[PDB]
């Protein structure tokens, strides 16, 4: 008996089933579809406060 | 040297006029441009207004003139913090290196006709730490200076009258008198 294996499984799995040029390239499968976020770097504001200053 | 007149030589003279260009202008561009001068300095002498610059020790003499009992503002002087409206500098205390790029970037970042008064000996010639690895011997050498206030400080009353000697160099300032020459 043949029963679905991994080749079958193989057939979907991309981010298109009959993969192209351009999908079959670049893949973003996030299995959870839940991607956290990543924290950036908030550069702050820079004041030479003084010298000339009251 | 010179030396004030007698009485009687007081007596003879005459009034010595307002403008210190005198009364014996011979045209009329000559008479009109001596009047407009004269409305000029008298805007630029009688309103004036110090940057406060005041690094140290002879800033608080900056203040004291400020203070009610020689009232600068009395003469129309104000002090401006901004130096694009401040007209004056009075550069007091000592110049160290690291404020003199300081120094010369607030001076030509206030706009012309601008005038500097090097109060102090700090400023003047580098005052008591003149032989020092780390001041300008003097503020000469950062800045175009204009009037000289001798002092370790200057009592309030010789700062204010080197003001008044501002205001009378400003007062003989020839501008449009002579650029009709020009
Ligand atoms: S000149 Fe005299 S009063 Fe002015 S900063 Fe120097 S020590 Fe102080």
């Amino acid at each position: 008996k043949w029963y679905p294996d991994p080749e079958f499984m193989k057939q979907f799995s991309g981010p298109v089933m009959y993969p192209d040029e351009v999908t079959s390239l670049w893949t973003v499968p996030p299995w959870n579809s839940k991607v956290t976020p990543v924290e950036k770097s908030v550069r702050n504001l820079t004041l030479n406060f003084g010298p000339q200053h009251p | 040297q010179q030396t004030l007149p007698v009485a009687e030589v007081a007596q003879n003279l005459p009034k010595k006029g307002y403008s210190p260009f005198g009364t014996k202008q011979s045209s009329v561009a000559e008479w009109s441009l001596a009047r407009l001068d004269d409305l000029l300095n008298w805007g630029r002498k009688g309103s004036i207004w110090p940057l406060t610059f005041g690094l140290a020790c002879c800033a608080v003499e900056m203040m004291h003139i400020a203070a009610p009992r020689y009232d600068m503002d009395r003469y129309g002087v104000v002090f401006r913090a901004s130096p694009r409206q401040a007209d004056v500098i009075i550069v007091a205390g000592t110049l160290t290196n690291k404020m003199a790029p300081a120094l010369r970037k607030v001076y030509d970042q206030m706009p012309e006709p601008r005038w500097v008064i090097s109060m102090g000996s700090c400023a003047n010639g580098g005052g008591y730490y003149h032989y020092s690895y780390s001041v300008v011997r003097g503020c000469d050498r950062i800045i175009p200076v204009d009037i000289y206030v001798p002092g370790c400080p200057p009592t309030a009353e010789a700062l204010m009258y080197g003001v008044l000697q501002l205001q009378k160099k400003v007062k003989r300032m020839k501008t449009l008198q002579m650029w009709y020459r020009k």
